[PDB]
RNA sequence: AAUUAUAUAACUUAUCUAUUAUAUAGUAUAAGUUUGAAAUUUCGGUUGGGGUGACC
RNA sequence: UCUCCAGGCAUACGCGUAUAACAACUCGGAUAACCAUUGUUAGUUAAUCAGAAUAGGCAAUAAUCACACUAUAAAUUA
RNA sequence: GAGCUACCUAAAAACAAUUUUAUGAAUCAACUCGUCUAUGUGGCAAAAUAGUGAGAAGAUUUUUAGGUAGAGGUGAAAAGCCU
RNA sequence: AACUAAUCCUAGCCCUAGCCCUACACAAAUAUAAUUAUACUAUUAUAUAAAUCAAAACAUUUAUCCUACUAAAAGUAUUGGAGAAAGAAAUUCGUAAGGAGCUAUAGAACUAGUACCGCAAGGGAAAGAUGAAAGACUAAUUAAAAGUAAGAACAAGCAAAG
């Protein structure tokens, strides 16, 4: 009797509802424990593939207003209002997003390296070695997928030929083709790290029930009068 | 506590579990109706 | 402790459980829950003129009852279409193909009273 | 039900109903079984009672209950009872009648009276007669009134009661028509819409 | 044992009687020396000899061999050139 | 395939009876699978002139896997059945 | 129509007007007109009853008469 | 009680009472008749007697099949009669190991094959096992034909050879249309199994599917009662005059 | 603990495809090996009773 | 009429005639009176209480007297 | 078999007065729980009564419908709970 | 000098023989929370039987269970921790309505798959007795069970025996 809660194909920016989990799955039993009740929350559809652009126009660089900078209850990060042409859609915000402010999104693959302000969305070709980056996809067209929490902001190491190498916030090396579109700029929400839950009930408001209370070498034979 | 009281009557609860159509779902289902009906239950199901 | 061999009616039950008593409906729920009756849906009581009827309830005891003969397709074709054939055969105005002539329907579809399926009540 | 016992008392009446309640289960009672044909006493009947106290007495038979082969004789088999027997009074001393088995007694030939053992044998109109297995002879079926107390020729009509001729006579036409298009013809009723397709299934 | 087979109702011969001693049709039972092909180095020349021999079994034992055969395996054979035909009887025998 | 074999008699059933299995008889071992064995070559009459098999008309042995895949497929080769040997002998011997 | 029902049993089918074709009401669909191999040994169950109901029925028959014989 | 016959009697009393018994006497032989399939899973004994080398003396051998077990699936593609075998085995080949249930499966393998005869080119589940026969048979088409149902052991396989018996003994011309030369070619290539027209069409049917066509070739509206009477009147009125 | 273990994981050889100059890829399956989620079974004897020892 | 006690009336869920009158005085109420018992006859009334056309296009801005006021767990067919 | 109980999903409810503040704060009802003693021990009750107590705007309590099933489910682990 | 009780005979049942079946019965309702006159949401068995148990434990194995004609070949050949046990074939032979059964604690559980118990799957009873006639007023028969009553007891004791 499990039927997801992700149904809508269509795109739109009116916050959707959602039914929770509770860590189970479609057959009904517990798949990951300590997830459960919660606040009730909605659904804002990001829009991650910022280079979409819009219906009945041209491929080209164009340019995007930032109506308001909101917080979203099913992220780390926070999110950012954009209206351009005809379209709303709903983004991931820079570090120093505000409203009022314009952020462009550039298809052009820059032959010489291009001046980097925070917030657009240029290929990992247009910009320069060592810019911090964020929303990053592996492949042109898949959409942003790593570097999509707060405050994280991932590096630039290099670019040879077509492709380039990202180091990730984990520290670990990716590598991706220079045609990937990458946001400027750190995420927003820098200190979410320096979060303070304080009482066991803050937990049990997000949805994070409590812990369960219940509470491998094997010797060479050579080896086992000394184990 | 007190026990002997499991029993909370409800009409929706006693058909969905018990009823006709839940007991032709499954095929095991059909088998109990099947049983009964063999032994010559007046009552088949709820 | 339910009571299962009492017949389910609308009586049992909560509120949102209903259902009829057998009466035929006469109308059509439209949305917004408005009842539209339909007056070709509600019957119509066929009632004969009685007056100057010699026919009452009960008969006289005098009366002799007859010999039960029920009718049967051959005692009714023989006695409404027989005459009809056997006479047109005399004079050779007859064939196959004229059959509604003496009465014979081929289809039933179009007519207000069908035989088969009955689309008329009692 | 298995187990109803029939008696003298007909069945449905306030004693039959307190003789054979739901819950009786009595021993049930042998009865040699007669061919509908076989039988043949019937009320009004005069038959000789061939063993018992009034053995050799003929006497008219008035009641059958046939599943119990019993042919009841008035006035005959009597013992004495009271009828109406109340707290303040007595009652009304009175002979009731018993019943006797078929094999207890026998039909009496008309002319002679004798009892004459009969055969069944068909007629020259063909219609089945009761014909003495001696002196071969036409035992005429007797006339015995109504149960119900309805004696036909006394029988006056009263209101709501149909006359004879108007219930003999006929008024039947055959026609390849059905009761429903003959009163609306007769009536003038009109009806020109017809009923859309429907799928029976 | 087996008293009643369920297909053909009878009694079964165990078959570790057949494998291990013969019965002569008057009623004696013939067997070998358990050990007699075991670690012969180290018997001695006497001892050898004993366990070569084929023996008699005892009353009780013969009696048991007896309930754990059938009767096929006590009728009398007649094989050409047997070499226990002449120990199939009992000769002088008083007792 | 997988050719298998009973670990467990059957005892015989007879001319015109069916044996009767018993769950013992359901334990198997693998006597050969035909996976494994060596392949044999395929023999087919070309149809065509084909590189570096042969002209029209010729016999050849090729892999099983080849023969199916292009020749058969692509109506290069057709099968080498003895009517199609005598129809196409006949052209070669007139031609 | 004659037809077999989810139990087995052959139970003539009376139909019912509806105002669209069959194959195209879902609430028609739901309804089976077959029974699963499942149900096989349940129609052996029925016959082997209703043998033994008319055996016993048959010798009964035949006692009875027995008492009327030596009765009569 | 008993019943009259015993019970494994009681499918071929069906097929001997109602609707069976009117269905053709051709059809009815192939349900009748069991035949065992060529053996695959097994190697049958050459010979009907043998040496025992225990005692040394001649004892008679028979052939028992291995029970195979066919998964629905495979009635949609072309195995090559090859099924499952659902057993067990000893661990390390000792009986004084354990008994593991064992399951060998065949390898099946998806190839796209060309009728002749249907000029159409199918994609189907298959073995290796059946593209040998296909090629022992000398054709796809000769597969389906000379192979019977016992052997091909597929609803899917059993309806191509109804179509391909369907249309050689009908002599469509659907087959290559425009072409009567290379249609011609076809058709004399395949004619040693040409069939009469009748037979072809009951050829791969299940009991249900030939009971719903022969309820289907029988099924009649009655004849109103009218036209009977008059059609008596009319025999009895002429015969008079006569 | 003994006996197993197509639970997952891995490799190896075949089988079947792609290619390639022999070759690296994959793989509706079979046969091995490694890992062990599990499964099945058991708890010799004598020694005020319990450590160890011992003994048969 | 007096003395004293202090969860009552509705609806939901559930129950299924225990409802009311009469007549009975066996069974049932842990005893009587009387009936909750037995038999017979009756009953609960609703357009407002309660239950049961198709296809597209599109949504940033809580609630809390909603103003001020901040906030955080980020929150309702048109 | 989840109408009890464990946990969960969806849709709904309840929290006076007083003091703090801006709260898993305080006093204390309704409500939830069951600390200590007595009565009871075939009892009113197969776990209650009478007192005395703990929490009482929250990880609170309650209602309705749905889910997870025995080689398993659930578990703020008591090897608790699953009529 | 009698209360409680007792007596009873047929309701049916049992095993065979024989036999394929063609019982599947008005109108209406019903797979919707079955038995609710019409659309909405369409509909669909199962991969190898396991274990107990026997082997005086248990670990390969363990008749029937998991059927293919009778009698013989034969408990033979064979198979097996060669133990417990298991077990053929070739071949021969073969033409056919009844009761030293039950009679109400028995015989079917059966007066009924009911009452009743259980949320459900499921479990599952007890009992009747006049006569030819009750349109003869529903009878009789029996120091007869335990239990009582008629009629409490009267120093002292396995309660009796001499
Ligand atoms: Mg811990
Ligand atoms: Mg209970
Ligand atoms: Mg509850
Ligand atoms: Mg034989
Ligand atoms: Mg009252
Ligand atoms: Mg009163
Ligand atoms: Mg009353
Ligand atoms: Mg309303
Ligand atoms: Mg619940
Ligand atoms: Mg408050
Ligand atoms: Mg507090
Ligand atoms: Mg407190
Ligand atoms: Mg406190
Ligand atoms: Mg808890
Ligand atoms: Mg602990
Ligand atoms: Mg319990
Ligand atoms: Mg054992
Ligand atoms: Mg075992
Ligand atoms: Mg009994
Ligand atoms: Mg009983
Ligand atoms: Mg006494
Ligand atoms: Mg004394």
């Amino acid at each position: 009797k499990f039927v997801s809660w992700k149904s809508r194909t269509k795109y739109t920016v009116k916050p959707v509802k959602m039914r929770k989990s509770g860590g189970r799955d479609h057959t009904g039993r517990i798949r990951v424990h300590g997830i459960g009740g919660g606040h009730k929350q909605n659904y804002r559809m990001i829009d991650f593939l910022r280079f979409r652009p819009e219906k009945e126009k041209a491929p080209e660089p164009f340019e995007e207003k930032v109506v308001v900078v909101r917080y979203d209850p099913c992220r780390s990060a926070d999110i950012a209002l954009v209206a351009g042409g005809s379209r709303k859609r709903w983004i991931i915000a820079t570090e120093n997003m505000k409203a009022g402010d314009t952020i462009l999104n550039s298809n052009h693959i820059g032959r010489m390296a291009v001046a980097a302000q925070e917030g657009d969305a240029h290929p990992l070709g247009a910009l320069p070695v060592g810019t911090l980056i964020n929303n990053v996809e592996s492949e042109p067209g898949r959409g942003a997928q790593y570097i999509r929490a707060a405050g994280t902001c991932g590096v630039l190491l290099r670019k040879v030929n077509g492709t380039a190498i990202i180091q990730l916030p984990s520290k670990r090396q990716m590598q991706v083709l220079e045609s990937c579109t990458a946001t400027v700029g750190r995420v927003s929400n820098v200190n979410h790290n320096q979060r303070v839950i304080g009482k066991a009930g803050r937990n049990r408001w997000l949805g994070k029930r409590p812990n369960s209370g219940l509470w491998k070498i094997r010797p060479l034979p050579p080896m086992k009068s000394y184990v | 506590r007190a026990r002997g009281n499991e029993y909370q009557p409800s009409n929706i609860k006693r058909k969905h579990k018990h009823g006709w159509v839940r007991r032709l779902s499954t095929p095991a289902g059909v088998q109990v109706i099947l049983r009964r009906m063999l032994k010559g239950r007046k009552s088949l199901s709820h | 402790g339910a009571d299962r061999m009492s017949k389910w009616t609308s009586k049992r039950g909560p509120r949102t459980f209903t259902k009829s008593r057998g009466a035929k409906k006469t109308g059509i729920y439209t949305s917004d829950r408005k009842f539209v009756q339909i007056k070709e849906m509600v019957p119509e009581f066929v009632v004969p003129d009685l007056t100057g009827f010699k026919l009452k309830p009960y008969v006289n005891y005098r009366a002799p009852a007859g010999i039960d003969t029920p009718l049967t397709a051959k005692a009714l074709f023989q006695e409404t279409v027989a005459p009809a054939i056997e006479k047109d055969f005399k004079e050779g105005t007859f064939d196959a193909n004229n059959l509604e002539k003496y009465g014979f329907e081929p289809t039933q579809e179009g007519k207000l009273f069908q035989l088969y399926p009955k689309n008329f009540p009692r | 039900s298995p187990f109803y016992r029939y008696g003298m008392s007909r069945p449905g009446s306030i004693a039959d109903k307190r003789k054979n309640p739901p819950w009786s289960r009595r021993r049930p009672v042998v009865v040699e079984p007669i061919s509908d044909e076989d039988w043949h006493l019937f009320c009004g009947d005069m038959v000789e009672i061939l063993e018992g106290k009034d053995a050799g007495k003929q006497g008219k038979v008035v009641q059958v209950v046939r599943q119990r082969n019993w042919v009841v004789l008035e006035g005959l088999n009597t013992h004495y009872r009271y009828i109406g027997r109340t707290k303040d009074h007595r009652g009304t001393m009175i002979a009731s009648e018993a019943p006797l088995l078929h094999h207890q007694v026998k039909l009496v030939d008309p002319v002679d009276r004798k009892p004459t053992e009969i055969q069944w044998r068909f007629t020259e109109a063909g219609e089945r007669v009761r014909v003495s297995t001696r002196s071969g002879r036409i035992i005429p079926k007797p006339e015995f009134p109504r149960a119900d107390g309805i004696v036909p020729e006394t029988w006056t009509d009263g209101p709501k009661d149909t006359s004879v001729e108007d219930a003999l006579e006929r008024t039947y036409v055959p026609r390849l028509k059905t009761l429903e298009e003959d009163v609306m013809e007769a009536m003038g009723i009109q009806e020109t819409r017809r009923f859309k397709k429907v799928y029976w299934y | 044992l087996t008293y009643c087979s369920t297909r053909k109702g009878k009694r079964k011969t165990v078959k570790s009687v057949v494998h291990r001693f013969l019965r002569l049709h008057s009623g004696l039972w013939l067997r070998r020396k358990a050990g007699y092909k075991k670690k012969l180095w180290k018997k001695s020349t006497a001892r050898k000899k004993r366990l070569r021999e084929f023996v008699f079994c005892s009353k009780t034992q013969s009696k048991l061999l007896d309930k754990m055969t059938t009767s096929f395996w006590k009728r009398r054979n007649w094989y050409a050139g047997d070499p226990y035909q002449m120990y199939h009887d009992r000769t002088n025998l008083r007792v | 395939t997988v050719i298998v074999e009973r670990w467990w008699k059957v005892p015989l059933a007879g001319e015109g009876r069916k044996p009767h299995l018993h769950r013992r008889h359901r334990v198997y071992k693998l006597v050969e699978d035909t996976k494994h064995r060596p392949k044999d070559n395929l023999e087919l009459i070309l149809t065509q002139s084909v590189d570096e098999i042969g002209v029209r008309g010729d016999l050849v042995s090729v892999k099983k896997s080849v023969g199916r895949n292009k020749l058969l497929s692509q109506g290069l080769a057709v099968y080498a059945s003895p009517e199609n040997r005598k129809l196409f002998e006949e052209e070669k011997s007139l031609r | 129509a004659w037809r077999r029902d989810i139990f087995g049993r052959i139970v003539w089918h009376k139909f019912k007007q509806w105002p669209i074709p069959w194959y195209l009401n879902k609430r028609y669909n739901r309804r089976r007109f077959f029974a699963m191999p499942y149900v096989d040994r349940f129609i052996r169950l029925r016959i082997e009853k209703h043998a033994r109901i008319e055996a016993r029925k048959r010798s009964l028959q035949k006692k009875k008469e027995k008492i009327l014989h030596a009765k009569f | 009680p008993l019943h009259r016959y015993p019970v494994h009697l009681w499918q071929k009393l069906r097929l001997r009472q109602g609707i069976c018994a009117r269905l053709p006497a051709h059809f009815l032989r192939s349900l009748e008749e069991e035949r065992t399939p060529t053996p695959v899973h097994y190697k049958p004994h050459g010979t009907k007697f043998k040496i025992n080398p225990k005692n040394g003396q001649r004892e008679r051998v028979e052939d028992v099949p291995i029970p195979v077990h066919y998964p629905p699936e495979s009635q949609q593609g072309l195995w090559g009669g090859e099924g499952l075998i659902l057993g067990y085995r000893y661990a390390n080949n000792d009986k004084l190991s354990k008994r593991v249930k064992k399951v060998w499966k065949p390898q099946l393998f998806t190839r796209e094959l060309y009728s002749e005869i249907l000029d159409k080119k199918f994609t189907v589940t298959v073995t290796m096992r059946t593209l040998d026969l296909i090629d022992e048979a000398y054709g796809f088409d000769f597969y389906i034909l000379k192979t019977p149902k016992e052997d091909l052991g597929s609803k899917f396989g059993m309806d191509l050879k109804r179509g391909m018996l369907l249309r050689l003994a009908r002599q469509d011309p659907h087959l290559h249309p425009e072409n009567p030369e290379r249609r011609a070619a076809i058709y004399d290539k395949y004619r040693s199994f040409v069939i009469p027209e009748a037979e072809a069409e009951w050829v791969g049917l299940t009991l249900e599917e030939a009971l719903e066509k022969q309820r289907l070739l029988e099924e009649k509206d009655p004849v109103p009662l009218f036209k009977v009477y008059v059609e008596e009147l009319v025999q009895r009125l002429q015969e008079q005059v006569l």
